[PDB]
Parts: C-alpha cells; sequence; structure tokens
C-alpha cells in the first residue's frame, strides 16, 4: 500500500521535473534551463532518497512519436539487468529529445548507487556511462545541431560527472579521466566555461594528498580563478582542500583567513560531523599558528567522539607539558593520521613558544632576558637571545636587546592611534564596499 | 623530471625523451610550463633534429595553457607534423583557432586591397587548402560556397565551380546566394562580374545572371554584351525577357548608356525597346479592364463637404483608382463643389487629369490640347502651374522627346507659378540626366529672389543629378542656403540636395558631415535625408549611430523627424525588425518623433503581414496630439498596402474606422483628412496597383523611394500629396510570348476562393491583359502540365516571362 | 549531504576557558589565597 | 546555410547593440527631465499666496 503512491508521485517527478524541463528546454533560450531543470541537484538526490524496480524503469525505453506519457505510465503499471542499463539503446538509438539523452542516462541509472550491490553494476554503470561518455565525445563530432549540452546538459554534465566520481571511487582510482577532464575542459575553456575540471579538481586533491604530490605546483600554472562560484559549497570545499594544501605547504597566516572563509562560507546544517569534521582540520592551522583561543566555541557533541583526542590537545598546546605532548602523541594520535597530522608535533613547541611569547610581549613593555629564558620551560639565556631573535623573525613588535648586559630593551609601539595606518587601509575598505555596490548593479543586472 | 635529461645536448637520448614526453605529458604539464626556454633552447638549434616535435610538445604545453600566436609559431615550426596530424580535438582546436587567425588574417588582406599586405606563412595557408581539399571531396555546396567566401578570394571562389560532375544550380543560383547576403560592395563587383562572365560562357545561355548584374552592376559594357550576343545569334525570343526587363526594371541614364550602344527586325526591337511603350498601355489596358473599384463610398465621403483640403483627398482617392483608367467621374458631376475652393484645388484638379492620364504617354498632351497653361484662365496662375504639373505627370518617370518642348515652355512663362510643376516633371522625366538647359534655368530659378521655387530649383536640380557627387551644383545650393529669407527655399533646395546623392556606401560621408555641422536645423535635417538616400535598403550601422545620436540628444525637432523618417529608406530590406525598435519611439514627447515614427512603421513594413505594427499603430491612431491621428490615418494605409483582406482582419475595421473618423463632423479635421485619402491608398486601382520598393530584380524603384520621401512631409506644400500615386504597379502576371499574341493558359492556385475575393479553390488566368493576384499569391501556383502553350521560365511573382507556341 | 569526502570521515562549558586558564594555575583559588598575607 | 545564418546572426546582433545604445541615451536624459520636472514644476511657491480655508 506505500509502493502505489510513488506511483504517483514519482510518476510526477519526471512529469513536472523532466517534461517541464524539456519542454520549457525546447525554447525560451537560458530560461530554457535553471529555473526549474537545475532543481535536478535536490529533485534528484530527492529521487534517489524517493523510493523489480531496477529493471521496470530501463525496460521500453526509445519508442517513437513522444509518447512517453504512454512509456512511463507503463513505468508505473508495471509495478504489480545484464542487458537492462543498455535497454535505453537496445530498444532503439536514441534519435530525438537531445536534451533527455543524459537526463534518461542518468535518473534511472543511479539509484544502484543507492541500491548498494556494488559487483555487477558498477562495471555495468561503467558500461552506461561509456554511453554517456559516447554523447559527451559525439556532441561535437555527430551532433552539430543546437547547444541543447551547455545550457541545459553542462549544468546536468558536471553532476553526473559527480556521479561518474561516485561510480570510479568505489572500486579504484582515475588516470585516463584526467586527460579525459582536460579535454572536457577544453572543450568548456573558451566556448563556455563549466566548473567540470574543480570538480575531478577536488576529487584531484583529494586522492592525491593521499597519493600524488607533484600537483599543486601544476594547479600554480592551472589556477584558473573560475569566480562564478555558483553553488559555493564545491568552492567552499575547494577552499577547504587547498587550505589542507597551505597547511602542508605551511602557509599558515593566510590559511586562517582563507579557511576562517571556508566556514563562514557554509551554510549548511545537518550535525552529523559534515562541518564539524571538516572545521576541525580546517583550524589545525590555528593549531599551527602559535594562537589558538579555547574551542568552546566550535564544538558540536556529535564531534565528540571523534575530538576525544582533540580537546586534550588544544589543552597541550595552551600549556606547554611534554608528557601531555608525547602522550597526546601516542595514546592520542589514532584517527587523525587517516586526516594526516603529524605536522603539528614537530611545532607544537613552536605554537608553545609564540603563545608564551604573545601573551609576555603584549603583556611587557620590557622584559627581561634571563627571566623570560624561565617563563616557560625554556633552557638557558643564550637560548633566550636566540628565541628573542626567532621571536621576531617576521617583523614582530619592538625588542632591542640591551645590547651591554640589560638583557633587552624592548618597548612597545605605537602609532595605531588613529591617524596614517586606518586611513591608509580605508581606501580598501571602501574598494570592498564599491565592489559590492557594483554587486548592487549586478542586482540590478538580474533582470 | 626531464629537465634533468633536456641538459643532455645529443639528441640520441632526446628520441627517447621525447617519446617519454608525448607519454607523460597530461601529468607533468608544469614540468615543461617554465621550460618554455630549454624548448625555445632546442627549437632554434639547426642541430637538434626534432625542433619540429619540440614545437608539438610545446603545442603541449601551450594546449594547456591555450595560446594563439604560439599555435601560430607551430604553425611555423611544427611543418609536417603540424600538417598530416588532424584527426583530433587536440590539434584540429588549436587549428581551428588558427583558422580563425586566417579569417581574420583574411580580414586585413580584405583591408587593404593593393599590395603591401601582412606577410602570410604558406604553412597558414596549406592547412587551408588541405583542409580545403576535404571540402572539395566532401562536394557539398556549403563545403564549397562557405570557405570560397570565408577567405573573401576570388581564386578559390573561382576553383569552386570546377567541382565534379554536379553543378547544376552554382551556375544559376550562386549570385541569387550572394546578392541574398552581401554586405560589401567593393568585390561584390568583382565577383558579380566573375560569375555572369562564365555565365556568358556556360552550357546554357542564363537570363538571371544579366538580369542581376544589369541592375546592380549596372554595367554599359554588359548590356551591350548581351545586346551583341542575342541579337548575333539573331533571336529575339531569347532577347524578349531582357529587352523587355531593359525598360521594366532599369531606370533612367541606364538606357542613356545602352542608347549609347544601340546602334553598334531587331533594328526595330532596338527602336522601341527603349520607347517602352507596351508596359504602359498593358498597364492601362488591365486597369481599364479592372475597374474592381467603388462609387458608392466614394459618395459616403463625396458628401462631407468642406472647403479644405478635402477637395485634393476626393480627388486624389479617385485618382487612386483611376491612375491609368483614362476615366474621371470627380471631373464630371459637378462644377459648383468642384470650383469651391480656390487657387490650389485648381492646382490639384487640373492635376488629377495627369494623374488619371499617367500612363497615356504621348495621347494625353492632345488631351490636354484643350487644357493648355495660358489657354483656360490667365487669372489663377496656380491653375497654369498645375497644367504643367500634369504634363510632368504625362511625362510621369518616363518621357519622351516633348521633356525638352516642356522644356521649351519653362524657358519662358510667368515668373514661379508654373515651374513647381514643370521642373518637377522635367527632372521627373529627366532623372539623373544632368542635363544642361535644366541648369541653365535652374540657375536663375535659384536666383529668382522668391521663396516659393525653391522646391522647383533644389528638388529639380537633385532629379537631374540623383546620385551626382557634383560639388558645383552643391555648392551654388548649400552655399545659398545660409543668406536667404524664408526656409521654404532652403527646403526644397534641402530635399534636393539630399536627392543630389544616391546610393553612396562611403562617398557621400563628407557631404553627411558638411550638413551635419551647421546649427540649420533645415540643413542637418538634409543631412538625414541624405544619409538616407546614399544609404537606401542596406544596413549599414554608419548611418544609424549617428541617427540614433540626433534623434536622441539633440531638441531640434525637424531634424528627429527625419531621423525617424529615414529608417525605412534604409531597411525595408528587413521590415521585420522596425517595431522592436520604434516602439518606445511612438511614445517619445514631441509630433515630430511620435508623427515620425508612425511613419516609420509605415514605410517600414509595408508589405509584411506583421499586424503587430497594426497593433502599435491602434495607440497611435488613438493619440491625444491631432496630425499624428492624421499621419497614423496615414499609416494605416501604408501598412494596409502590399496586403489584402485576409493579411490582417482589420482591414475592414480600418475602412468603417475610417468612415468613423471621416463621416461624423465632431472628430478632428486636420485628424480625419487623412481618412478618405488613406481609403484611396487602400483602393488605389481596388488593389490592383501597389507600392514596390522592391522588385523581382531587386532594383528598388525611383517613385517608391524619390516620390514617398518627398511625400512624408505634405503640410509644407499639399502638391507633394500627389507623389505616391507615381509608386503604383500593378500586381499582374505576364506569361506572353510574342508581343500581342494572345495566349491560352488558364492556371490555377491551390489556394481559397476568399483569399482571390476582393472588393473556388482554383485560380484563373485571363489569357494576356494581365491578371490581378495577390503578390503572395503567386509563390502557391502551378503550371498547366495540360496546356498547349506550357512556360518555361519559372513565375514565381509578378512581371514577365517566357512562353513557347507548342 | 555526501560531499565526497566527509561521509568516509550552557551546562559546564563556557567556563572551560577560565578552567583550561585554570587548570595548573592557582588550582585552589583561595586556600593560597586567603593565606598569602601572611606570607609575607 | 552556415555561411549565411552565421553572416547574419552577428547583423541582428550588432543591430541590436546598436539600438541598446539609444535607449541608454534616452535613460540619461530622462532623469535629468525628470529633474527639471521637479524643480521648474516646484516653482510654484510663494508668489505671494493669499490665507484662506478648506473645506
Amino acid at each position: 500500500p506505500p509502493p502505489p503512491a510513488p506511483q504517483d508521485v514519482e510518476m510526477k517527478e519526471e512529469a513536472a521535473t523532466g517534461g517541464g524541463s524539456t519542454g520549457e528546454a525546447d525554447g525560451k533560450t537560458a530560461a530554457a534551463a535553471a529555473e526549474h531543470s537545475q532543481r535536478e541537484l535536490d529533485t534528484v538526490t530527492l529521487e534517489d532518497i524517493k523510493e523489480g524496480k531496477e529493471p521496470r524503469f530501463v525496460l521500453r525505453a526509445l519508442r517513437m512519436l513522444p509518447s512517453t506519457s504512454r512509456r512511463l505510465n507503463h513505468y508505473v503499471l508495471y509495478k504489480a539487468l545484464l542487458p537492462f542499463l543498455e535497454e535505453p539503446m537496445d530498444t532503439e538509438a536514441d534519435l530525438q529529445f537531445r536534451p533527455r539523452t543524459g537526463k534518461a542516462a542518468s535518473t534511472p541509472l543511479l539509484p544502484e548507487v543507492e541500491a548498494y550491490l556494488q559487483l555487477l553494476v558498477v562495471i555495468f554503470m561503467m558500461n552506461s556511462k561509456r554511453y554517456k561518455e559516447a554523447q559527451k565525445i559525439s556532441d561535437d563530432l555527430m551532433q552539430k545541431i543546437s547547444t541543447q549540452n551547455r545550457r541545459a546538459l553542462d549544468l546536468v554534465a558536471a553532476k553526473c560527472y559527480y556521479y561518474h566520481a561516485r561510480v570510479y571511487e568505489f572500486l579504484d582510482k582515475l588516470d585516463v579521466v584526467r586527460s579525459f577532464l582536460h579535454a572536457r575542459l577544453r572543450t568548456a575553456t573558451l566556448r563556455h566555461d563549466a566548473d567540470g575540471q574543480a570538480t575531478l579538481l577536488n576529487l584531484l586533491l583529494r586522492n592525491y594528498l593521499h597519493y600524488s604530490l607533484y600537483d599543486q605546483a601544476e594547479k600554480l600554472v592551472s589556477k584558473s580563478v573560475f569566480p562564478e562560484q555558483a553553488n559555493n559549497n564545491e568552492w567552499a570545499r575547494y577552499l577547504y582542500y587547498t587550505g589542507r594544501i597551505k597547511a602542508i605547504q605551511l602557509e599558515y597566516s593566510e590559511a586562517r583567513r582563507t579557511m576562517t572563509n571556508a566556514l563562514r562560507k557554509a551554510p549548511q546544517h545537518t550535525a552529523v560531523g559534515f562541518k564539524q569534521t571538516v572545521h576541525k582540520l580546517l583550524i589545525v592551522v590555528e593549531l599551527l599558528l602559535g594562537e589558538i583561543p579555547d574551542r568552546l566555541q566550535f564544538r558540536q557533541p556529535s564531534l565528540k567522539r571523534s575530538l576525544m583526542p582533540y580537546f586534550l590537545l588544544t589543552q597541550a598546546v595552551r600549556t606547554g607539558n611534554l608528557a601531555k605532548f608525547n602522550q597526546v602523541l601516542d595514546q592520542f594520535g589514532e584517527k587523525f593520521q587517516a586526516d594526516g597530522t603529524y605536522t603539528l608535533i614537530i611545532r607544537l613547541r613552536h605554537n608553545v613558544i609564540k603563545t608564551g611569547v604573545r601573551m609576555i610581549s603584549l603583556s611587557y613593555s620590557r622584559i627581561s632576558l634571563a627571566d623570560i629564558a624561565q617563563k616557560l620551560q625554556l633552557d638557558s639565556p643564550e637560548d633566550a637571545e636566540f628565541i628573542v631573535a626567532k621571536a621576531i623573525r617576521d617583523g614582530v613588535i619592538e625588542a632591542s636587546i640591551n645590547h651591554e648586559k640589560g638583557y633587552v630593551q624592548s618597548k612597545e609601539m605605537i602609532d595605531i592611534y588613529s591617524t596614517r595606518e586606518p586611513q591608509l587601509a580605508f581606501h580598501q575598505r571602501i574598494s570592498f564596499c564599491l565592489d559590492i555596490h557594483n554587486m548592487s548593479v549586478k542586482a540590478m543586472r538580474f533582470p | 623530471g626531464i629537465i634533468s635529461l633536456l641538459d643532455e645536448d645529443e639528441p640520441q637520448l632526446k628520441e627517447f625523451a621525447l617519446h617519454k614526453l608525448n607519454a607523460v605529458v597530461n601529468d607533468f604539464w608544469a614540468e615543461i610550463s617554465e621550460s618554455v626556454d630549454k624548448i625555445e633552447v632546442l627549437y632554434e638549434d639547426e642541430g637538434f633534429r626534432s625542433r619540429q616535435f619540440a614545437a608539438l610538445v610545446a603545442s603541449k604545453v601551450f594546449y594547456h595553457l591555450g595560446a594563439f600566436e604560439e599555435s601560430l609559431n607551430y604553425a611555423l615550426g611544427a611543418g609536417d607534423l603540424f600538417n598530416v596530424n588532424d584527426n583530433s580535438e587536440y590539434v584540429e582546436t588549436i587549428i581551428a583557432k588558427c583558422i580563425d587567425h586566417y579569417t581574420k588574417q583574411c580580414v586585413e588582406n580584405a583591408d587593404l586591397p593593393e599590395g603591401e599586405k601582412k606577410p602570410i606563412d604558406q604553412r597558414l595557408e596549406g592547412i587551408v587548402n588541405k583542409m580545403f581539399q576535404r571540402c572539395l571531396d566532401d562536394h557539398k555546396y556549403k563545403q564549397a560556397i562557405g570557405i570560397a567566401l570565408e577567405t573573401r578570394r576570388l581564386d578559390v571562389f573561382e576553383k569552386t565551380i570546377l567541382e565534379s560532375n554536379d553543378v547544376p544550380g552554382m551556375l544559376a543560383y550562386s549570385l541569387k546566394l550572394c546578392m541574398s547576403l552581401m554586405q560589401n560592395k567593393q568585390f561584390r563587383n568583382k565577383v558579380l562580374r566573375v560569375l555572369v562572365k562564365i555565365y556568358m560562357n556556360l552550357e546554357k545561355p542564363d537570363f538571371i545572371n544579366v538580369c542581376q548584374c544589369l541592375i546592380f552592376l549596372d554595367d554599359p559594357q554588359a548590356v551591350s554584351d548581351i545586346l551583341e550576343k542575342l541579337v548575333k545569334e539573331d533571336n529575339l525570343l531569347m532577347a524578349y525577357q531582357i529587352c523587355f526587363d531593359l525598360y521594366e526594371s532599369a531606370s533612367q541614364q541606364f538606357l542613356s548608356s545602352v542608347i549609347q550602344n544601340l546602334r553598334t527586325d531587331q533594328t526595330l526591337k532596338m527602336i522601341k525597346i527603349l520607347s517602352g511603350e507596351m508596359a504602359i498601355e498593358l498597364h492601362l489596358q488591365f486597369l481599364i479592364r479592372n475597374n474592381n473599384t467603388d462609387l458608392m463610398i466614394l459618395k459616403n465621403t463625396k458628401d462631407a463637404v468642406r472647403n479644405s483640403v478635402c477637395h485634393t483627398a476626393t480627388v486624389i482617392a479617385n485618382s487612386f483608382m483611376h491612375c491609368g483608367t483614362t476615366s474621371d467621374q470627380f471631373l464630371r458631376d459637378n462644377l459648383e463643389w468642384l470650383a469651391r475652393a480656390t487657387n490650389w484645388a485648381k492646382f490639384t484638379a487640373t492635376a488629377s487629369l495627369g494623374v488619371i492620364h499617367k500612363g497615356h504617354e504621348k495621347e494625353a498632351l492632345q488631351l490636354m490640347a484643350t487644357y493648355l497653361p495660358k489657354d483656360t484662365s490667365p487669372g489663377s496662375a496656380y491653375q497654369e502651374g498645375g497644367g504643367l504639373y500634369a504634363l510632368g505627370l504625362i511625362h510621369a518617370n518616363h518621357g519622351g522627346d516633348i521633356i525638352d518642348y516642356l522644356l521649351n515652355q519653362l524657358k519662358n512663362a510667368s515668373n514661379d507659378i508654373v515651374r513647381h510643376g514643370g521642373s518637377l516633371g522635367l527632372g521627373l522625366a529627366a532623372m539623373g540626366t544632368a542635363r544642361q538647359d535644366v541648369y541653365d534655368l535652374l540657375k536663375t530659378n535659384l536666383y529668382q529672389d522668391d521663396a516659393v521655387t525653391g522646391e522647383a530649383a533644389g528638388l529639380a536640380l537633385g532629379l537631374v543629378m540623383l546620385g551626382s557627387k557634383n560639388a558645383q551644383a552643391i555648392e551654388d545650393m548649400v552655399g545659398y542656403a545660409q543668406e536667404t529669407q524664408h526656409e521654404k527655399i532652403l527646403r526644397g533646395l534641402a530635399v534636393g540636395i539630399a536627392l543630389v546623392m544616391y546610393g553612396r556606401m562611403e562617398e557621400a560621408d563628407a557631404l553627411i558631415e558638411s550638413l551635419c555641422r551647421d546649427k540649420d536645423p533645415i540643413l542637418r535635417r538634409s543631412g538625414m535625408y541624405t544619409v538616407a538616400m546614399a544609404y537606401c535598403g542596406s544596413g549599414n550601422n554608419k548611418a544609424i549611430r549617428r541617427l540614433l545620436h540626433v534623434a536622441v540628444s539633440d531638441v531640434n525637432d525637424d531634424v528627429r523627424r527625419a531621423a525617424v523618417e529615414s529608417l525605412g529608406f534604409i531597411l525595408f530590406r528587413t521590415p521585420e525588425q522596425c517595431p522592436s525598435v520604434v516602439s518606445l519611439l511612438s511614445e517619445s514627447y514631441n509630433p515630430h518623433v511620435r508623427y515620425g515614427a508612425a511613419m516609420a512603421l509605415g514605410i517600414c513594413c509595408a508589405g509584411t503581414g506583421n499586424k503587430e505594427a497594426i497593433n502599435l499603430l491602434e495607440p497611435m491612431t488613438n493619440d491625444p496630439v491631432n496630425y499624428v491621428r492624421q499621419g497614423a490615418l496615414i499609416a494605416s494605409a501604408l501598412i494596409m498596402i502590399q496586403q489584402t483582406e485576409i493579411t490582417c482582419p482589420k482591414v475592414n475595421q480600418f475602412r468603417q474606422l475610417y468612415s468613423k473618423v471621416i463621416n461624423d463632423k465632431h472628430d478632428d479635421v486636420m485628424a480625419k483628412f487623412g481618412a478618405i485619402l488613406a481609403q484611396g491608398i487602400l483602393d488605389a486601382g481596388g488593389h490592383n496597383v501597389t507600392i514596390s520598393l522592391q522588385s523581382r530584380t531587386g532594383h528598388t524603384h525611383m517613385p517608391s523611394v524619390v516620390g514617398v520621401l518627398v511625400f512624408t512631409q505634405f503640410w509644407f506644400w499639399f502638391p507633394l500629396s500627389h507623389f505616391l500615386s507615381l509608386a503604383y504597379t500593378p500586381t499582374c502576371v505576364i506569361g506572353l510570348n510574342k508581343d500581342l499574341k494572345m495566349p491560352k493558359v488558364q492556371y490555377k492556385s491551390n489556394c481559397k476562393p476568399s483569399t482571390f475575393a476582393y472588393p473556388t479553390a482554383k485560380a484563373k488566368k485571363k489569357e494576356k491583359n494581365p491578371a490581378r493576384v495577390m503578390p503572395a499569391q503567386l509563390k502557391v501556383l502551378t503550371m498547366p502540365e495540360t496546356c498547349r502553350y506550357q512556360p518555361f521560365k519559372p513565375l514565381s511573382i509578378g512581371g514577365i516571362i517566357i512562353l513557347k507556341d507548342t | 549531504m555526501s560531499e565526497k569526502k566527509q561521509p568516509v570521515d550552557e551546562d559546564n562549558w563556557d567556563d572551560d576557558n577560565v578552567e583550561d586558564d585554570f587548570s595548573n594555575q592557582l588550582r585552589a583559588e583561595l586556600e593560597k589565597h586567603g593565606y598569602k598575607m601572611e606570607t609575607s | 546555410d552556415l555561411y549565411s545564418r552565421y553572416k547574419k546572426l552577428q547583423q541582428e546582433l550588432e543591430f541590436l547593440e546598436v539600438q541598446e545604445e539609444y535607449i541608454k541615451d534616452e535613460q540619461k536624459n530622462l532623469k535629468k527631465e525628470f529633474l527639471h520636472a521637479q524643480e521648474e514644476v516646484k516653482r510654484i511657491q510663494s508668489i505671494p499666496l493669499v490665507i484662506g480655508q478648506f473645506l
């Protein structure tokens, strides 16, 4: 008695969404798609949520003259796989409705990802995407009829390339798909820019920081910026991956602002630990700064089972205990090697000394050297002059050593009062504000 | 990590290294991306024996990046591997953009046509003609004509007619295709002549070849070529088409060009073709047999007596249905209402005898042998002016020997109340003739010291100098146009100096600026009429930029009105854009731009079955301004002609709407003047005759440009309301074989009887008088395959074709 | 929402700043502090 | 028709991009016109106004 209901509403899924998309895509260009055609993301993740089932919607696909009304109603009525996923090509070649080729080569095929048998149909999904990649290649050699693949099926295409990813990942890696991607880039570079490269580039970094390491420098020459960032979700996790990069490129002062940006551009919900687990390794760069506040302003108790190392670790950060250092290391270094954590163990001592020198430096105008050699667990006055020079290391607040015997003649620095440095920066503040005025201009330009 | 291998200068490991390069080239993109310098080291080496494949791995890294001039350099220094490797997106994208570099290289090669061009690699064009050999073996006419005109070069285009055992139509439709798209004339002249050369030397003698280049290339030598040949093989059933096209399509001064080529039977034929009587009297025969009009509605508006311009409206409305019928009724049934108005209705009333008996060419002079200017009355000098005006309507657009005799009558006459009609008829029959006696008396016509003859002097000098590129007449005119005393003098001379240059496309632009610069409203207004006439029928943005700007920024409103008047004058080849572009122009501030907007949709969308122009003229004919309602009735007349009843259902709605506004008294008199004159426009011959900006030949017609542009502003001189009647062609077909030999041919169309019905499924012809028809009811006919007389030349629209006596 | 990597992966709690400040620093908060004045 | 369609799409494009500029200029113009409307109508001020009553 429940399955006759998706016979109605799962039918109206393709009726409303797909029928409106294809029919309203046949005209009214660029309102052809992208007013409910790329409702596709959540309505088709929902198709994989909202609801035997496997052969039914994949038989008898390409018929004739547009009788999909009757054919999808047959798919409704029939509720009472070896050539079956290829049967949308085996009834006849599709031969009409080229906006429907990728659509029916995505939406019926993909629910086996959520069926999870992983043994016989992932190679059949590989074959179904050999068909759909034959569409992808043959759109410019055999389909010289109209656009139908940029304005609708490019936004469909990047989605089903994430589904390519979902298929390719569950068994192996991909290498041929990378030059195949850059060919897809070349047929999206100058004509019509798609994300695409950034999709499999997120995957590139995701499997490469696991397994290849030359390619950040190849990103450097490959950094076509793509300032469109329309979803902002892909762009958010793009910033997450490259912030892991600059953490492993040991770039920290950039990392704090760009990863705080990457967090605040996540509007996400569902507190299973998505935002939380991404955010923990995000503010590992703040563990690497030398400065981090108490993480009470960051914890969701669903993350608590994973951060059972992490709270005691930030305790070790705020303290300086070598016992706590090594104990958190050996005991609580599990579950983070899967993410990669052991670059903080070399410089947790640096975190200690920068936290201490921050407290003491903003605390004290003048300090003495052979007592700042005993504020923290320092070693010697030669180690203390050493660590004063290493405490500068970049251009920190004025600390001149009293170069006879007066240990240090440091003082506080001034002229941040309200004089020229803020009005040196306010041109750029209002440069950002006029950029938002350009956003207002484009707000007017949206119709 | 191969720059370590690039430390070696011996190439004997560099073959292994380049085999590594194209192996892991997808992974090591940033390897070469700074190593471009060492790529240039191995490239510019004259001992490294893989500098071409070094240019290919350079093509790989600059395919990863996508550079253009690098791909030009790889066209240079990749050589053989640049040429034979062409089955890949990796190569076809970069060589596609190199073909784009080649097509802008051809843009450069068409920028300056005389030597000294930019250098060309023989390989960037080697891939052009190499890919073009695929186009020749593909043999598709797209593949020929596309790349043959992408290059903008006549050599490979000349080679495209040399393809395989086909081309039944390129050698007859190639000129059709090239005219159907052309924008530049600089090489179009050469393409149009090199095609008709091989059409003269075709296996088949063709007629559309010189039928097209005789009016778009207008050579005196080509008309002498077809004269020479079509007389030389001694047949005139084949010279039938093109000699009667010489009279029927071509305009004046091209007849001068051929009469230079006449003498050097067909002797009697070349005597009679430049006379050109047969079209005139078949028009006359058609209208005297085809009086499908109504006199009852003429009574229903004859009853609406007012002393004003309504008399002219009535006599022009029945002249519209009798121009070429030799038939009067309102010159007959009355004398008191006929002589009600004074001194201007007499001009118009004796002018209507010339309008109606236009198409009565030789005999209308003895028809007015009683009605000479000095026989009837020396009291009204406008009566004796309308007299010679009507003799100019006797010699309307095709005069004879009596052009010079009207000139002899214009040697001595009254001061100026004669030349207003006389010189207009003289330059009307003497279009572009550059005559000397018209220059003679037009000198003193300029120096009359009277403003009422400015139209005479200016307009007639522009007529006889249509497309002059003169200076001295223009010097006289515009340099007299800073110091005179009125503006009828200024404005007659202004539309005359508009009329002095035509179809220039680059040449009148000096005068365009010269008229542009002054603070004279009338002179910049003349500049707008001049940028119309020099740029007619072509969508040149060089007009519309300055027209756009002057129709926004200036508040001087006469020149703004002229700017929104030039639109259909320059864009009537494509009338299907004017609503979307004059839409808010119909909602301006002044009567000028609103009035010219109504007229813009009118003169633009003539032959359209649009009805959007109708729907937008609806709030224009219900406007608050009075004479824009007048002009909107006139624009309703403009839209409804080259349109029938079933082309738009508001035709009778506008007939009864004209009736509503004119047959009541309480509406606006000035705004109901247009209603019955517009009815007459609507019943020109009873929809037999209509306006014709565009021929089957494509040769535009001088009344249907010149007369309608003069007809635009008509308050300023009321006899400017006649000239649209001179722009009439009967919608009928000629399937005649011998010049009078009546056929036995009655063929049909698959249309409705009611689409045929003009106030069974098959159509019925009349065995040539010609037979009236919709213009759109000529592409839906069917040849008589059961007739004894079968036509051979395709008859898609009106005009003349050949028949065969079988 | 599977974002392609992440599926693989005021009771007593605002005081935590003060408490982690005060873990090994003034762990009694008074029992030395009330007894400081007779140290010197 | 890929030589003539690709010819004339460019043509109608350059047409409409010219034709945009007209209305861009008129939108520049009419805001000034509306300001002239505002102040040159609101010179309806106290020309020596009389005291009365409203009913």
